[PDB]
């Protein structure tokens, strides 16, 4: 496991490949070295992405997290992308979410920054899921 | 074009484990209960199972 323990990082996405971090945070930013950008406003509880330069955010709301989160990133063409995130609940209990973008106009194999990962952050390279549905 | 079925339509994060669905501009978003955590897929994709990490 890579263990980061610092306030933020960086790892090689592939497509064909996910990029898991085991992180603690209560707002984490990322950006993806090609097209992808997101803030997870753990706190307000909402979770915000965007895919290209200047892009709006769309919103997955969030079940009031604690601080541990599971930030993984998929790539399975260019630009389709897949970003999960496990959060702990407050709520006693735990919370996960994603999102996915069909085109998110990439190309395979882009560099993530994970930024705000805070403290406790791990990251873990895997190979990408399986079974695809989405709508584009 | 006829390539991908209706996101949110199709049922992706509606598996008997998932909590959540919505349909965006770009795909779709998916959320959990609390015992699942979000596996994506081989493609870029996203749908729920037993919390553990990544799915």
């Amino acid at each position: 496991k890579t263990e980061i323990h610092g306030d933020s990082t960086k790892a090689t996405l592939e497509e064909g490949q996910q990029l898991t971090l085991t992180f603690i945070s209560t707002k984490l930013d990322v950006a993806v070295g090609s097209c992808h950008s997101l803030v997870a406003n753990f706190l307000d509880g909402f979770l915000k992405f965007q895919t290209g330069s200047n892009s709006a955010f769309d919103v997955v709301e969030v079940e009031e997290p604690a601080g541990p989160a599971v930030l993984t990133i998929g790539l399975g063409h260019k630009g389709r992308l897949a970003v999960v995130l496990d959060y702990t609940r407050l709520n006693a209990a735990l919370g996960s979410a994603a999102y996915v973008v069909e085109d998110s106009g990439c190309s395979s194999s882009e560099e993530v920054s994970f930024q705000g990962v805070g403290s406790g952050a791990t990251l873990v390279v895997t190979t990408l899921g399986e079974s695809p549905t989405a709508v584009s | 074009l006829s390539e991908t079925p209706a996101a949110c339509s199709s049922n992706p994060c509606g598996p008997e484990a998932a909590g959540t669905c919505k349909e965006t501009n770009s795909g779709y978003i998916c959320r959990c209960n609390q015992g699942y955590r979000i596996s994506l897929d081989g493609t870029g994709n996203v749908t729920c199972i037993v919390r553990q990490e990544s799915g």
